[PDB]
């Protein structure tokens, strides 16, 4: 009984989190009211990892919904699987965060953080053996970025020896709400560099290009972007929900404590020629292709420290090994040669809803430094002129704190750069 | 009669332990409920099979075994599997979260908290023995429990049972069946701290078992069940002398005597033949010479290496089935004139031979076919040092960058224990070279 | 797309094979420490054989046979011949040799002196030659005292073997020579003999009354091009190829190179390689091996061929690099890793 | 090629063929190692909490 406590904070965090519980609830045969109605025991084997079992064989997700304004979580409560969440696990304010990291982390968020931790403590205490935590949020806003990182900090204080895992949506000027996103993202990345064991970097620009160029969606929406994040979140967690361990995963994926920012990938990504079968070579060629990755980083600009793949569906496991060992042995210049056998492959028999077989890609690549470089550049472009700083200094923050975040992220890039050589 | 307590540590040791004890029951005519009709002394006796099974007043034959794992999902199979009735609950010990492939986590962090409990359950088994021989310890090199808790258990066993022999069955890490990148660290950490505490250790390279399963058994993608059943045949061959009437390797002390002239060099190479697919229409039964000659084919060694370029310090031939000494010597003579068998000048050029007339037992519905005769060769070649070289090299690649080291330091291990352990393996590699090279 | 790694930058042969492999556009070279390779052009000394053939899903091939040093070492070759029933001690094509350890260190000092005293007493030609693998350091002499005292002044194992006092001398010139044959053995242990050989000739007239000046007795390409004053006079670079040497044997001796010499060469090549096949074969191994060999022969005035030594890392004649290196890729490398004639070799069939 | 020490019984026999003649830490010290690593874990967690408290 290795339980995971899930937390979703802010607009992005709850909208992406909502669809995640909608996707896996479908895979485990849980309907919108928590009643199981599947046809396979594999669906219930690892069901307690993400679900609590209530009276009457009801399964309630182990999720804590957090936000500083009531709007988004009212949507979740009214959405498809809204009724499946525990009423007491909705913790929210009324002031909002104004896309301000200082408001979510020091002022507004600080007033609300304790009531969230009471709910976390309530869920952890009822866990037979808590694996760790997973947080979904964006870094470019205020609540999921500012307060999200405040939560991670207070969770690591109370549970220092539990794994802290996040799915983090990185800002991008292409799909950007406010100009202060570089500020909020830079301030959060430093928190994540210190207090998370694994962070899956999701770039809205990558999610956009996939929806535009690959999926052929003329006008992508946030909903379309979240469908990709749901499908990815379901893929990376397949090892945890079906017939392994968060700490075991971290051990084999993270060779250096600060370089724990992953690039995920999904395959297939077909446009509506959607019924055609996808051979194992196609799953493998696409899964490693940059166009299938959501970090908006060209892996051919760096090197993989470690790579993990999960294949879902009834396929030729012998042919899986042949194709994976073909991508490695045909591009080994992009894999560091000082970590032997740093490419691992796993198979799961249950495919996602509506796919005969799929493949999820998880890579610890030094190409991710390109993401932090872009953020660092946008940060400096405004900070050199102190543009929009008054929004943050008005919440008690000092310019010194910005100068440090800048340096912290530039040190992070220097660290990635040295292992790429 | 002297008893042998088997200890299974980690997932690899528990599942291999499960496969062996299943085979032992099939060999000794013991049913899943623990009953043994052929045993006419109800609730007692000092037969050869009593070295591995105790008896209750109710005629139950209980393995002298302890299963230890830091996480419970693997032992729970034993608790509810076919042979759940053989063991009582005190013999099955499971924690709630594993060592996460982290040696330091199994040796220090978790091991510290569970070591005295294991020693207490083992003491209970020892209290049923009128003359305990020692322990057989099954574990993996790569797992965090298999490596980290095993080495702590060996250190304590040397304290609590100083005059008892300890043998290992160690699973050498292979990328084809492992998803852990840090197993080279764990393998070298545990070999370092276990070396002075183990009298004789049988390494099984998962890479070897895997190809034997693909090649001889035509299993395109073998599973742990396939590997474990094959591994339990070799284990059964190696422990048969302790469980059956005989005169060769009749107690654990005789393994070091016949196979280990130098204490540090206590890693015999195991070679088994024949392995025949049960799905075959029907195989031509191989002769004593043919299966003996197969013992010098790299393709059926438990560790892939080239004995033609090492030196033999010892050599045991353990035959099971329709074999008479006349055929053995005929095959040996023919093999000397053809093969490359160079012994160390300070060791005789001979072969200790043991024959057990009962042919190998095979689990029904298994993968191995029923053969009329089989042999398992135990030879102490310097050629097995290749396995240390390979493993030591992978260690060096990662340790040069300190990759993954923070995970061990974070559990309380000092970084110097890495270099101290690597230096010990470098010495171990030097010993093999001083012995087998001119 | 196949991958190979280079671990011997000083290999003129495999520098060409590597150059050719890249030219096919279907071979990709990797860093010398990258384990995910199909082909390894390995180092001469301490090649890590124990690390080959352990990469999942990679058929790995190496250009050296583990154990061939038994054949390509002065003292090793002598012990192999004297202790192998296939070669026996009465091997008729290998000069009477003895392994002698310097007195500052089994050893055949006494056994060499017995055969020496026998020749001295029987009025027979008693001129021997001392040499070792640690040479560029050779000594030719008819006195046993000088031979043994020369090895003690050194500190490595040496070998004393009979000096062919009646070598076949080319005319005009009255000059010694040796024959270099290139033999490629593939992963299946087929023995291919390069149709092209070279005679490394001495540009100085052979002089049997003065072994002090070693420029007319030693036919090494470096000694002739350094201490010989007639270098390149009769043939370019003191190198005569089989076409010229064959025509000479017809005009002078009324015989052919095939009948008078090549039959014995092919016989000697087979005998040496078949002997060690059980020890070095990679038939049932987890990796495959091939290797190019340089066999060195001497020919006496009776047209009897003698084996001098076997080089495990030989170079090639400048004019024969292209053809031979291509042959290595064709039969040795592409036979295992095919790509998307009239062979240059002579298969020396044998029983495996 | 000599055979020696031939032992026979109902379930088998064993012998020896020769082809050629020839030519710890105490319980206390373990506890110290374990308690030292536990002390290093406690110190590292104190620095983490001290960091978080700052
Ligand atoms: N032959 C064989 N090898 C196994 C088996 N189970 C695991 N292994 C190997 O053991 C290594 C991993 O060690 P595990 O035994 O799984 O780890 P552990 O001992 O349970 O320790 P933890 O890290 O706490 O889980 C890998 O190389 C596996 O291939 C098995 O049943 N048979
Ligand atoms: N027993 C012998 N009788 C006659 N000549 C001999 C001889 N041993 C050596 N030589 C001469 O020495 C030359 C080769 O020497 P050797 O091969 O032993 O040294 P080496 O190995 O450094 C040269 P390489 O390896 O390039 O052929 C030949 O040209 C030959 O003329
Ligand atoms: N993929 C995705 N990104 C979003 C979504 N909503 C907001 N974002 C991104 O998140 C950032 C804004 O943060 P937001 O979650 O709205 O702020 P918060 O509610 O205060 O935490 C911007 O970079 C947006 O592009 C969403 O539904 N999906
Ligand atoms: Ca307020
Ligand atoms: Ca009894
Ligand atoms: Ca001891
Ligand atoms: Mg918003
Ligand atoms: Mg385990
Ligand atoms: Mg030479």
């Amino acid at each position: 009984m290795r339980e995971i406590v899930h937390i979703q904070a802010g607009q992005c965090g709850n909208q992406i989190g909502a669809k995640f519980w909608e996707v896996i609830s479908d895979e485990h045969g849980i309907d919108p009211t928590g009643s199981y109605h599947g046809d396979s025991d594999l669906q219930l084997e690892r069901i307690n990892v993400y679900y609590n079992e209530a009276t009457g064989n009801k399964y309630v997700p182990r999720a804590i919904l957090v936000d500083l304004e009531p709007g988004t979580m009212d949507s979740v409560r009214s959405g498809p699987f809204g009724q499946i969440f525990r009423p007491d696990n909705f913790v929210f304010g009324q002031s909002g965060a104004g896309n301000n990291w200082a408001k979510g982390h020091y002022t507004e968020g600080a007033e609300l953080v304790d009531s969230v931790l009471d709910v976390v403590r309530k869920e952890s205490e009822s866990c037979d053996c808590l694996q760790g935590f997973q947080l979904t949020h964006s870094l470019g806003g205020g609540t999921g970025s500012g307060m999200g990182t405040l939560l991670i900090s207070k969770i690591r204080e109370e549970y220092p020896d539990r794994i802290m895992n996040t799915f983090s949506v990185m800002p991008s000027p292409k799909v950007s709400d406010t100009v202060v996103e570089p500020y909020n993202a830079t301030l959060s990345v430093h928190q994540l560099v210190e207090n998370t064991d694994e962070t899956y970097c999701i770039d809205n620009e990558a999610l956009y290009d996939i929806c535009f160029r690959t999926l052929k969606l003329t006008t992508p929406t946030y909903g379309d972007l979240n469908h990709l994040v749901s499908a990815t979140m379901s893929g990376v967690t397949t090892c945890l929900r079906f017939p392994a361990d968060l700490r075991k995963l971290a051990v084999n994926m993270v060779p250096f404590p600060r370089l724990h920012f992953f690039m995920p990938g999904f395959a297939p990504l077909t446009s509506r020629q959607q019924y055609r079968a996808l051979t194992v070579p196609e799953l493998t060629q696409q899964m490693f292709d940059s166009k299938n990755m959501m970090a908006a980083c060209d892996p051919r600009h760096g090197r993989y420290l470690t790579v993990a793949a999960i294949f879902r569906g009834r396929m030729s496991m012998k042919e899986v090994d042949e194709q994976m060992l073909n991508v490695q042995n045909k591009n080994s210049s992009y894999f560091v040669e000082w970590i032997p056998n740093n490419v691992k492959t796993a198979v799961c028999d249950i495919p996602p809803r509506g796919l005969k077989m799929s493949a999820t890609f998880i890579g610890n690549s030094t190409a991710i430094q390109e993401l932090f470089k872009r953020i660092s550049e946008q940060f400096t472009a405004m900070f050199r002129r102190k543009a929009f700083l008054h929004w943050y200094t008005g919440e008690g923050m000092d310019e010194m704190e910005f100068t440090e975040a800048e340096s912290n992220m530039n040190d992070l890039v220097s660290e990635y750069q040295q292992y790429q050589d | 009669m002297r008893e042998c307590i088997s200890i299974h540590v980690g997932q690899a040791g528990v599942q291999i332990g499960n496969a062996c004890w299943e085979l032992y029951c099939l060999e000794h005519g013991i049913q899943p409920d623990g009953q043994m009709p052929s045993d006419k002394t109800i609730g007692g006796g000092d037969d050869s099979f009593n070295t591995f099974f105790s008896e209750t007043g109710a005629g139950k034959h209980v393995p002298r075994a302890v299963f230890v794992d830091l996480e419970p999902t693997v032992i729970d199979e034993v608790r509810t599997g076919t042979y759940r009735q053989l063991f009582h609950p005190e013999q099955l010990i499971t924690g709630k979260e594993d060592a996460a492939n982290n040696y330091a986590r199994g040796h220090y962090t978790i091991g510290k908290e569970i070591i005295d409990l294991v020693l207490d359950r083992i003491r209970k088994l020892a209290d049923q023995c009128t003359g305990l021989q020692g322990f057989l310890v099954f574990h993996s090199f790569g797992g965090g429990t298999g490596s980290g808790f095993t080495s702590l258990l060996m250190e304590r066993l040397s304290v609590d049972y100083g005059k008892k022999s300890k043998l290992e069955f160690s699973i050498y890490p292979a990328p084809q069946v492992s998803t852990a990148v840090v197993e080279p660290y764990n393998s070298i950490l545990t070999t370092h701290t276990t070396l002075e505490h183990s009298d004789c250790a049988f390494m099984v390279d998962n890479e070897a078992i895997y190809d034997i399963c693909r090649r001889n058994l035509d299993i395109e993608r073998p599973t742990y069940t396939n590997l474990n059943r094959l591994i339990s045949q070799i284990v059964s061959s190696i422990t048969a002398s302790l469980r059956f009437d005989g005169a060769l390797n009749v107690d654990l002390t005789e393994f070091q005597t016949n196979l280990v002239p130098y204490p540090r060099i206590h890693f015999p190479l195991a070679t088994y033949a024949p392995v025949i697919s049960a799905e075959k229409a029907y195989h031509e039964q191989l002769s004593v010479a043919e299966i003996t000659n197969a013992c010098f084919e790299p393709a059926n060694q438990m560790v892939k290496c080239d004995p033609r370029h090492g030196k033999y310090m010892a050599c045991c031939l353990l035959y099971r089935g329709d074999v008479v000494p006349k055929d053995v010597n005929a095959a040996i003579a023919t093999i000397k004139t053809k093969r490359s068998i160079q012994f160390v000048d300070w060791c005789p050029t001979g072969f200790k031979v043991g024959i057990n007339y009962q042919p190998p037992t095979v689990v029904p519905g298994g993968d191995l076919a029923k053969v009329q005769r089989a042999v398992c060769m135990l030879s102490n070649t310097t050629a097995i040092a290749e396995a240390w070289a390979r493993l030591d090299h992978k260690f060096d690649l990662m340790y040069a960058k300190r990759a993954f080291v923070h995970w061990y330091v974070g559990e309380g291990m000092e970084e110097g224990e890495f270099s101290e352990a690597r230096e010990d393996m470098a010495a171990l590699e030097k010993d093999y070279e001083e012995v087998g090279v001119d | 797309m196949y991958t190979f790694v280079v671990r011997d930058e000083n290999s003129s042969v495999y520098a060409e094979v590597s150059r050719l492999l890249l030219a096919t556009g279907q071979w990709k070279r990797l860093r010398k420490d990258n384990p995910r390779f199909n082909l390894m052009l390995g180092e001469r000394n301490r090649l890590p054989f124990g690390r080959l053939g352990h990469e999942p899903g990679l058929v790995q091939l190496v250009n050296y046979y583990r154990g061939a040093d038994k054949l390509c070492r002065k003292a090793s070759l002598v012990k192999l011949i004297k202790t192998s029933p296939e070669l026996s001690e009465s091997c008729t094509w290998f000069p009477e040799s003895y392994v002698i350890y310097p007195t500052n260190l089994t050893d055949e000092r006494e056994v060499f002196l017995a055969a020496y005293n026998r020749r001295r007493e029987g009025r027979e030609g008693n001129v021997w030659i001392a040499k070792s693998s640690a040479g560029a350091g050779i000594l030719i002499s008819s006195e046993a005292s000088e031979l043994l005292d020369f090895i003690d002044e050194q500190g490595q194992v040496h070998v004393i073997q009979k000096y062919l006092e009646k070598p076949l001398l080319l005319e005009p010139g009255h000059r010694k020579f040796d024959i270099r044959s290139w033999v490629l053995v593939d992963h299946l242990y087929n023995i291919y003999l390069y149709r092209e050989g070279v005679l490394r000739t001495s540009s100085e007239p052979y002089n049997s009354a003065n072994f002090q000046d070693k420029t007319c007795h030693l036919t090494n390409h470096c000694i002739q091009k350094e201490y010989s004053k007639n270098y390149g006079r009769y043939e370019e670079g003191n190198e005569m190829f089989f076409e010229e040497f064959n025509q000479y044997l017809m005009d002078a001796l009324n015989t052919t190179l095939e009948n008078s010499i090549l039959l014995q060469i092919k016989h000697i090549i087979r005998s040496c390689l078949m002997c060690i096949e059980p020890a070095i074969s990679t038939k049932h191994l987890h990796y495959q091996s091939f290797q190019l060999f340089g066999f060195d022969f001497m020919v006496d005035e009776e047209l009897k061929v003698w084996l001098i030594e076997v080089n495990g890392a030989p170079a090639c004649a400048q004019k024969l690099y292209a053809e031979l290196c291509q042959g290595i890729v064709d039969v040795a490398i592409s036979s295992v890793f095919p790509l998307a004639p009239t062979s240059i070799f002579i298969k020396l069939h044998h029983h495996h | 090629m000599e055979v020696i020490e031939l032992n026979k019984c109902t379930s088998g026999q064993s012998f020896e063929v020769i082809l050629k003649p020839p030519s710890d830490p105490s319980l206390e010290e373990i506890q110290k190692k374990l308690e030292a690593a536990e002390e290093r874990r406690k110190y590292q967690e104190a620095e983490l909490l001290k960091h978080l408290a700052e």
